[PDB]
């Protein structure tokens, strides 16, 4: 799963059949980590008007 | 695909089923590719 976004420790506590989380836009905003199994959130990287 | 989602939850009811709302999770996601039509659970016998 790829993507690109500030990745910051989380709250969320996944139930152990879960791997990823989904938003309105179903992006995964938080993912489990495969090797430490520890969730974090993916708040995007910042978008601005020139 | 044969899925089997399960939960568990405390009751003190005697006769019927509880009201109330509980969410089951799934338990075991498991590969056994057969035609199921018809099924019949295992009960335990007591002797004495
Ligand atoms: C290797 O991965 C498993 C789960 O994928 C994890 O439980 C274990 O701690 C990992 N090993 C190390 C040394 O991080």
């Amino acid at each position: 799963l790829t993507g690109t976004g500030v990745l910051t420790e989380s709250n969320k506590k996944f139930l152990p059949f879960q791997q990823f989380g989904r938003d309105i836009a179903d992006t995964t905003d938080a993912v489990r980590d495969p090797q430490t199994l520890e969730i974090l959130d993916i708040t995007p990287c910042s978008f601005g008007g020139v | 695909y044969f899925k089997i989602y399960s939960k568990h939850t405390p009751i003190n009811l005697v006769r019927d089923l509880p009201q109330g709302f509980s969410a089951l999770e799934p338990l075991v996601d498991l590969p056994i590719g057969i035609n199921i039509t018809r099924f019949q659970t295992l009960l335990a016998l007591h002797r004495s």
